[PDB]
């Protein structure tokens, strides 16, 4: 019975929503300007473009 | 005691009731000793019977 109680206590401690974070494994870089350029490049396929005005 | 051409001891109440109690006890101890070894306890799964 004591072991049941101690287990319950552990579970309770682990049930508490105190994590307040995420695992976050990041560090692969966006290189956005490349995505812009590939977007435009695709969107203007076979299209003669001109300058803004 | 004499009955149907038979002689008997007709014993003392204490020995009768005592022996009865002793039988009952023995049954209890045997049944409990058989059961006590069997059940399994895992603390997350509970009490299990195989």
């Amino acid at each position: 019975q004591l072991l049941d109680v101690s287990r319950q206590i552990k579970s309770y401690w682990l049930t508490n929503s105190l994590s307040t974070s995420f695992p976050t494994v990041d560090y692969s870089e966006p290189d956005l300007e490349k995505v812009k350029r590939t977007l435009t490049k695709l969107q203007n396929h076979l299209l003669e473009v001109s300058l803004i005005e | 005691f004499v009955c149907n051409e038979n002689i008997y001891m007709a014993p003392n109440a204490y020995t009768l009731l005592a022996t009865r109690m002793l039988n009952a006890t023995y049954c209890f101890q045997k049944a409990l000793t058989k059961i006590e070894k069997f059940p399994q306890y895992n603390p997350q799964e509970g009490y299990t019977y195989p």
